[PDB]
């Protein structure tokens, strides 16, 4: 149990999904982050 | 959060 | 129940405010909510990601 | 009060206030001086250097001489920020103090806390500091690039 | 160091030997000939006069010999005489950067930053400079005639 602020989806990632105001682009951008 | 809220801001002041 | 327990034990390292160990970002409401759905859809689902992810 | 200073100060404090100072008669304006403290090996805080032209600029018009810039730099080397302390402050963005900063919390902290930068200055930081590469905040090799002055 | 003089500069030179050879052993003074420095193909600061006049005077009895006068006006073409590098040089006080800063600001400039000028070579600077005539140093025509000897 540690915290887990920033540990997979950095800040960057997180404003490029909230850029992706659609569902099919932010399955598409999570796609590309998750790998 | 004393030390990375507020000791934050005066380590940017001075970094 | 041990996945259960280990969410449980880390949801105190979000839920309240004792540096290093935990910070306090949420809010009681919220960690509610989070446990709620969390408890209603997962586990419920378990056998599902069991039969998928494991070998 | 310009006799706070050193004379090994005050040479090249004449140099690069001079960067600005017109034709010898010892005198720019404040931006132009917040530009000059930067590079006379020392680094001012904007809170302190506006405290000091607060004193020696006793109206604030703007305007200051050389030994009026001598009157600035005195002070400035009461507050001159060492080689550690920045080396430990660092270590307070990194929230989990892993050891370096992470990607995009750096250009979160230095854009709303403290004398806050930019996103164009966060990448700047990142290309001084962030030396591990995009996202990992190595502020010991910072440390080693801005203490040589 | 004696040898980085073209060949032609070493007869011309022989005769400039002649021409201040005042002592007529072999050995002509120095300061004198700091002028001498500054015009076939040269281009020093005063400090890179005085530097030329004093440390490369091996002989050192106030007056160079011959060998010796060969040496001093080929340490000078080892600078960096490059003539766009002087054009960006401008363009931080030419903030316009359309080749022209005026003559006070010009004045500004070289009395006081880098190798900072005595204002008998200031006049002369901004006469030299404003080529045009008009109080306003136009740097431009100003690099196109000091390229010129």
């Amino acid at each position: 149990p540690r915290i887990c602020m920033w540990k997979y989806l950095d800040i960057h990632s997180m404003h490029r999904l909230e850029k992706a105001a659609t569902v099919e682009k932010m399955r598409e951008v999570l796609a590309e982050l998750l790998e | 959060v004393d030390s990375f809220r507020k000791f934050e801001n005066d380590a940017a002041v001075m970094i | 129940e041990e996945c259960y327990r280990y969410f449980t034990s880390v949801l105190f390292c979000h839920g309240i405010r004792r540096p290093p160990f935990s910070i306090d970002l949420f809010k009681e409401e919220q960690l509610l909510a989070l446990a709620d759905y969390v408890v209603n859809t997962y586990f419920r689902h378990f056998k599902l990601y069991k039969y998928v992810f494991t070998p | 009060m310009a006799d706070q200073l050193t004379e090994e100060q005050i040479a090249e404090f004449k140099e690069a206030f001079s960067l600005f100072d017109k034709d010898g008669d010892g005198t720019i304006t404040t931006k132009e001086l917040g530009t000059v403290m930067r590079s006379l090996g020392q680094n001012p805080t904007e809170a302190e250097l506006q405290d000091m032209i607060n004193e020696v600029d006793a109206d604030g018009n703007g305007t200051i001489d050389f030994p009026e810039f001598l009157t600035m730099m005195a002070r400035k080397m009461k507050d001159t920020d060492s080689e550690e302390e920045i080396r430990e402050a660092f270590r307070v963005f990194d929230k989990d103090g892993n050891g370096y900063i992470s990607a995009a919390e750096l250009r979160h902290v230095m854009t709303n806390l403290g004398e806050k930068l930019t996103d164009e200055e966060v990448d700047e930081m990142i290309r001084e500091a962030d030396i591990d590469g995009d996202g990992q905040v190595n502020y010991e090799e910072f440390v080693q690039m801005m203490t040589a002055k």
